[PDB]
């Protein structure tokens, strides 16, 4: 949450349309450690 | 100190900083990298089709 | 790990007195009195039984590797 | 089409240990 | 399985004996087949069965087949200490997920299940 | 040809240098070789 | 817009997010962990 907003702008002219594209960061989710095998299965480590 | 206002303020400020839990637990059922590789495969397929 | 068979200094057999020592301590005897009852006179032999730590009891709590 | 002998049946013995 | 003279029977695997079939046993089996009016397995079919058994015994299992067998035996697994510890750990992870999600109904069921599974010696 | 032992359920089996390294019954990924058959002698000193 | 996996963080042993935090003395023995071990370290490779 220190820098929660990435912003991209594009004043498209190709009828002027000023477009802002932005992504927000939300919650953090953690899990217990897991092990992923070569055959694709997973299990608790 | 014995005033009720001071005791309530002390209780509120002491218990206010005790509650601190931002991260929420979750259960992983599959490989976390499965989405990345499947979307990379789809993107490579549509790149070949577009080419 | 497990009680030595012989005293290191003189070689008296002390490996047959561990269970009797534990029994005597269970009955409420003091450690010195229990060692006196087991006829361990020299302090070299008393050191062997008084300072032994039974680590095999911890090693036996892990499940066996072969069945 | 020939009948099976005792040795032929003995070749395909599948024990209880083998079953397990 | 089915006796020739008798009728069909469903039997478990341990009933069979590792000892070889004796001569009077095979003779009685042949007499029962003749009484019912059946024949004996052909030598070509005997060789086909022998090759099938040798191929199955010398086959190398795949990862998916091994996982399927393990899941099947886990379904058959009544209890195993390592598996009970793993299940209890997974239940604890599910319980912390439910607690962090403020789900007061699921957590009670998980606690009851853990209480039923637990209380070891 | 060579005996093994599972690291979890202590089950004995064999491998033919072509099967995946896994326990047959509980599917553990850790197995151990069995002790040899050669004679083992010590000098009790 | 949902959960995106951003990486894996090593877990310190016997912490709140370790699997051994809950295990009691008996399951700790079944897991081949020493009860005298105190944690406070990571396992990398
Ligand atoms: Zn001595
Ligand atoms: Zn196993």
């Amino acid at each position: 949450w220190e820098e929660p907003r990435l912003i991209l702008d594009q004043p498209a002219q190709h009828d002027n349309i000023n477009k802002r594209y932005e992504i927000r960061f939300g919650k953090i989710y953690l899990s217990r450690p897991t092990m992923t095998e070569a055959d694709g299965t997973t299990h608790a480590m | 100190f014995q005033s009720t206002t001071h005791q309530k303020l002390a209780k509120a400020l002491s218990a206010k900083q005790k509650k601190e839990s931002y991260a929420r637990s979750v259960v992983t059922k599959e490989d976390p990298e499965e989405r990345q590789r499947r979307l990379e495969s789809q993107e490579n397929e549509r790149y070949r089709l577009e080419r | 790990m497990i009680i030595p068979v012989r005293c290191f200094s003189c070689g008296k057999v002390v490996g047959d007195k561990w269970d009797a020592y534990l029994r005597l301590l269970e009955e409420g005897k003091q450690e010195g009195d229990a060692l006196d009852e087991l006829k361990l006179k020299r302090y070299c032999c008393r050191r062997m039984v008084l300072t032994h730590v039974d680590l095999i009891e911890k090693f036996l709590r892990y499940n066996p590797l072969e069945k | 089409s020939k009948p099976a002998t005792l040795s032929d049946i003995n070749k395909i013995i599948f024990g209880r240990t083998a079953m397990s | 399985v089915a006796f020739p003279n008798q009728k069909e029977m469903v039997r478990p695997l341990f009933v069979f004996s590792d000892s070889s079939i004796t001569h009077p046993e095979f003779d009685l089996f042949l007499r029962e087949l003749d009484a019912e009016g059946l024949s004996v397995m052909d030598l070509r079919d005997v060789d086909y069965k022998y090759h099938q058994l040798k191929e199955m015994s010398s086959r190398s299992l795949s990862n998916d087949e091994v996982n399927s067998i393990v899941k099947m035996k886990q379904s058959l697994s009544s209890n195993t200490g390592f598996n009970t510890v793993l299940k209890k750990a997974q239940l604890q992870e599910e319980l912390e997920e439910a607690r962090d999600a403020h789900d007061h109904e699921r957590v009670a069921r998980i606690e009851a299940e853990l209480k039923s599974i637990g209380a070891e010696s | 040809g060579v005996k093994y032992t599972c690291g979890a359920c202590a089950h004995n089996f064999s491998l033919n240098k072509s099967d995946p390294v896994r326990c047959k019954e509980c599917g553990h990924r850790v197995i151990y070789k069995a002790r040899t058959k050669r004679m083992i002698q010590f000098d009790a000193r | 817009g949902n959960k995106v996996h951003i990486g894996k963080v090593p877990i310190m042993l016997r912490s709140k997010f370790c699997s051994l935090r809950t295990l009691d003395e008996v399951d700790l023995y079944k897991m081949k962990e020493c009860p005298y071990d105190m944690g406070g370290y990571f396992v990398i490779n």
